[PDB]
């Protein structure tokens, strides 16, 4: 019967004895407990608390069936190389979460074990997601299959440019350097993340302005041409009119930043875009806050999971070798997840969970962020074909400018591919390939001899 | 076509590299080499198990033959993912 | 005229010379460079890769007047007391940001900046947003005075129970229970917040049984009875849908997510709200992936002012004495921040600037999570009128049921606001004043009983 | 109204720890207590700058001989934030 | 700040001079449509003051003498025509009729000049 | 356009006002000189703190050598303002 007060959270919660049900959601959270808090009373917490219990008994429980509806650690893996963690593999039944919402997902599962008293920190590191939930997702509006076959565009990764200076710039101006950049040979440009609607460049005037640079630069190259315009926006109202307006002027591609508009706004553009023909590309502003640190936080696996599942038909990935973290070990694994069908367990990838992916959908990586000519030959190999290389300064920061800025990153792509595809070793003949390529390309010999020296080599937080 | 123009034996590289990794070659071909033009006509059927590349280039020869006021291009595409994997233009008129 | 290549970024971004206008946005950042990084370099590429600037020059700089675009770091504090850290102020000019979007605000400030290789780690800790930026926000559908005047209740806290268990009850059960609750002395009930609709509760079956169960026991009592009826959804639509049946209902208070449903569908909800007369009571779910690390993330006090201008009436600020994480110097500060006009500086409670909000309303205080009857003079004293005192276990695990359990904690919050309008200190005399009032309430006796040896005392991560 | 009833030395208490704070006191009266009435009727003026609680006592017996048949309860306001502060009953018919 | 105060008794005349517009209260508006920047930028026209005419008589003109007033100033080198002021919709000339035949003016003028025109 | 085609002392003299005034000129060209055509192919780039007009008018006569079938003309931009000052053609194939 009804026994009132507090006992123990493993006394419910902590099951070793659980075998996983084929339609369960499973996590696994790196756990670091205050001193004295024993490992399966943590973990017993995380499960309880982000599932059914709360921390003293209901009586309330027992009017329903509590062992079918709670989640459940049901195993704990010591992390002996570490400063007191472990890691809890906790188990939540499919009838917990609200089927298409992301939302709901993440408010169980990170919704408030962060922040537990009995917790030094804690780490979302990965989810395992059913089957039996994915089916209840749109996923992509289109993917990288349909992406390819409406822009009619194979055998290479995507070339584009975000415009600089990130602020400031009227619409016109905009709009110039647009048809610059995509006249010069690059496949897409990009508003900047924080582009949306401001004092200086208001974002009907510049929807406007880009789509006439479209026209004329698609006209004179005789290549598809796209823009990423940013729809980001204070409501859902004004997002939604701003991908309309993108709609009536028969834009190809839209972008939205999906954390800070949040999952909610984000799922309501996917299916927007599905419903309309709108390609979506997907910014991920504000993810180091939260993805960074070992100890704590959500790993950006998880928070590129969630991406899929509500809908992105481009994600920004990292580029490993720019000016932002990116570990290639964990970078290789987190991509194979946004792209592949099925993903198999590979702890020295960071994957805890093999993924099923049921049909949904692959999602673009995209490569941004410090990123010059120098570094084409690894992006290449690092990346392959489904991937969009994007280089802002590493255009518009070209000794003459926008257009020959574009011709030497798609001469230095199209060379990189060429000799991949002859069975060079691009890891090995990197620096030689561009070279080759240099003497044919007087843009490229000026790019080359501008960021020789340039790298960025420092040590990663978020690795294996 | 931001490349020097590709020799015989580039392109044949080119081609034995799809065979390789076990793409499915095809000749297409169209008045204009304009990417907003969604279809090109196909020449014949895709060549399904060419292991030489020779013979992908024979059959670009004989639609060359018929067809020289149009762009041909050889395109290969991966059956399982049912997605194409490359195209690049093997002939300008 | 133009110069191609890369150059420090101090050269343009760092200016320790720069007074701070009262139209710019100002934040300060506990920024941890990587060994061998100037912390002017280091604070430079925060304030360039936060504004106008990226990793090399462009041309493009040149058709604008960078100069008045430009964040700035100017000032920079160290932190000796720290492991290689310190403060860096950046100010940011009003035309940089869209007017009314916290979307675009953070995207700015936190989009990029936190995974820059050249840092360890990097913590967003204030704010100050300007007067002129504050008018283009909404803000609270309708703040603390115009809530009390709508739900005719003066003088007091507010009080309410979570119902629990978080998941698997019936919606006639879940009624029940809010019946029951209710009818007992709380103001409010709520959903949890990972409530919104699934297989065992569908949302518009809990919605009309919630209505019911307010009815039954607002005509009993003859006070004014809410439930927080969650509209945390996977859409803006089916938010918005949610919204509508409970105004249809003629309900007087919804919940919503902020962070895990995202600022843009918050902001939407929170002009619904004003435009239909509904108070908004916001969930801060997620808070503590982000918050509770010092050395990384973003501080609640920036996440608390940003819900402020896009708009909730209660938000959830922690208890200090509960099952969750709350320093006491760390929540009198941002809980300012939260309900006052005038915010002076104050780095004892962590306020790095002075804050005025231009008449923008108050959001009452939320304390919630682990809290028991022998909180209740901890929780007056620390928090004061303008909060919602929460008690799901507290309430639901009382050892006679929800009614009792009410009454206890209703007992409980009057016996301690009788004592501490005759002067007696409730930090001294508290458990005094809850033994005096058990005497006289058998259900705050078996409350007390209950609940006698159950603390939270642990070391708190998030501290000045 | 969870309480105890409150005895004219702890209604004067209350009272005085209004006009300690600088609030300012009104009395107020109603036939019915539910609190779905929004307004009750205002008993004269409100008491500003009183500074005796029993000043205030004075104007709810008043109030009583007047209006027997009537709840009458005490409230204080602040008026530089605008709003009400405390609220009680003080006498049920 | 206008509503009562210019009639009150105790005074003979009174008349607002200037207001000083906040910054804050400003932030509030939208302003402008577009802005005289934005408006260059839309009609492609800079270095020079813009051009326009207004169509005379005031009033009395059908829509069809209008329009040909139109494409005539227009065709000959000024960038903008105009309805006068208290030219709305009546019975010499109903509005939608004048709206269509100006865009036929437009049409033809800014085709025969290569200029972009307007009304 | 609506007066007598200009010399090269009088383009030189219309460059030389802009730079007087700080602006900045740049060259563009396009094959059609109608006003429809919202956006004409930069020469370069803008001649960022070119003190002398006849620097403007060498890359005119460079521009002109290389694209004779062009229309060409001279703006001038205040990066202050952000907005462009001038526009006049200087070339007619
Ligand atoms: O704002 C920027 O810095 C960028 O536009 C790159 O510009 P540059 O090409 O000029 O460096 C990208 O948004 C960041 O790379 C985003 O980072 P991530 O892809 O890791 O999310
Ligand atoms: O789900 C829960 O645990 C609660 O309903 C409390 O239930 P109990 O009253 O039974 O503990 C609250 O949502 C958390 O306190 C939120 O934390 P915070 O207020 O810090 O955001
Ligand atoms: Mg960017
Ligand atoms: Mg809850
Ligand atoms: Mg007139």
């Amino acid at each position: 019967g009804y026994q009132a007060g507090v006992k123990d959270y493993r006394l419910t919660y902590y099951t070793p004895d659980y075998t996983p049900k084929d339609t369960d959601i499973l996590a696994a959270f790196r756990v670091t407990p205050q001193p004295g808090v024993p490992f399966e009373e943590a973990a017993a917490a995380v499960a309880a608390e982000s599932s059914t219990g709360t921390w003293t008994t209901v009586w309330t429980d027992l009017l329903t069936d509590l062992d079918r509806y709670k989640g459940c650690c049901y195993d704990i893996e010591p992390l002996p190389g570490e400063d007191n963690q472990f890691i809890a593999y906790i188990a939540y039944p499919l009838d917990l979460f609200e089927e298409g919402s992301v939302t709901n997902m993440l408010t169980s599962i990170v919704g408030n074990v962060f922040g537990f008293k009995a917790l030094k920190a804690l780490r979302l590191e990965d989810l395992r997601i059913p089957v039996a939930y994915l089916k209840t997702f749109q996923g992509p509006p289109h993917g990288i299959q349909v992406e390819r076959d409406k822009l009619n565009k194979y055998g290479r990764p995507l070339l584009g440019c975000t415009i600089k200076p990130k602020l400031g710039l009227s619409a016109k101006n905009y709009g110039r350097a647009v048809y610059e950049c995509l006249r010069g040979g690059l496949d897409f440009t990009k508003d900047d993340e924080n582009i949306n609607s401001q004092p200086f460049q208001r974002w009907r005037d510049r929807f406007l302005f880009v789509a006439d640079a479209i026209h004329k630069a698609q006209a004179e190259t005789g290549e598809i041409k796209g823009h990423y315009l940013n729809v980001t926006a204070p409501t859902c109202e004004e997002m939604l009119k701003r991908a309309e307006f993108a709609k009536e002027l028969e834009m190809p591609i839209i972008m939205h930043d999906f954390l800070t508009a949040g999952f909610t706004a984000n799922t309501t553009l996917s299916k927007w875009c599905r419903d309309n023909g709108m390609l979506l590309h997907i910014h991920r502003a504000m993810h180091a806050v939260m993805d960074r640190q070992k100890n704590h936080g959500i790993h950006f696996r998880v928070l590129a999971k969630c991406l899929r599942m509500s809908g992105g038909d481009h994600i920004h990935t990292g580029t490993v070798v720019g000016k932002l973290e990116g570990d290639k070990a964990v970078t290789l694994g987190f991509v194979d997840l946004l792209r592949e069908n099925y993903i198999e367990q590979d702890r020295s990838r960071g994957i805890y969970f093999t993924q099923d992916w049921a049909s949904m959908p692959g999602v673009m990586a995209v490569a941004s962020g410090g990123i010059h000519v120098w570094h084409m030959p690894a992006l290449v190999d690092i990346f392959g074909d489904d991937a969009v290389l994007q280089f802002g300064g590493g255009t518009l920061g070209h000794p003459w400018g926008n257009a020959p800025g574009a011709t030497a990153n798609r001469v230095a792509l199209e060379a990189c591919i060429q000799a991949r595809n002859e069975g060079r070793d691009l890891m090995r003949e990197g620096g030689d390939i561009i070279r080759e390529a240099a003497r044919w390309s007087p843009e490229l010999a000026a790019a080359c001899e501008l960021w020789k020296e340039i790298k960025f080599e420092f040590e990663a937080q978020d690795t294996i | 076509s931001y490349l020097p123009p590709l020799s015989d034996a580039q392109i044949a590289r080119q081609i034995q590299y799809a065979i390789d990794q076990g793409y499915h070659p095809c000749v297409e071909f169209n008045e204009t080499s304009n990417a907003e033009i969604r279809y090109w006509t196909m020449w014949k059927l895709p060549l399904f198990n060419c292991t030489n590349a020779q013979d992908v280039l024979n059959e670009v020869q004989q639609c060359r033959s018929e067809y020289p006021n149009c762009f041909i291009r050889v395109v290969a595409f991966d059956n399982i993912k049912q997605c194409q994997v490359m195209s690049f233009i093997v002939y300008k008129p």
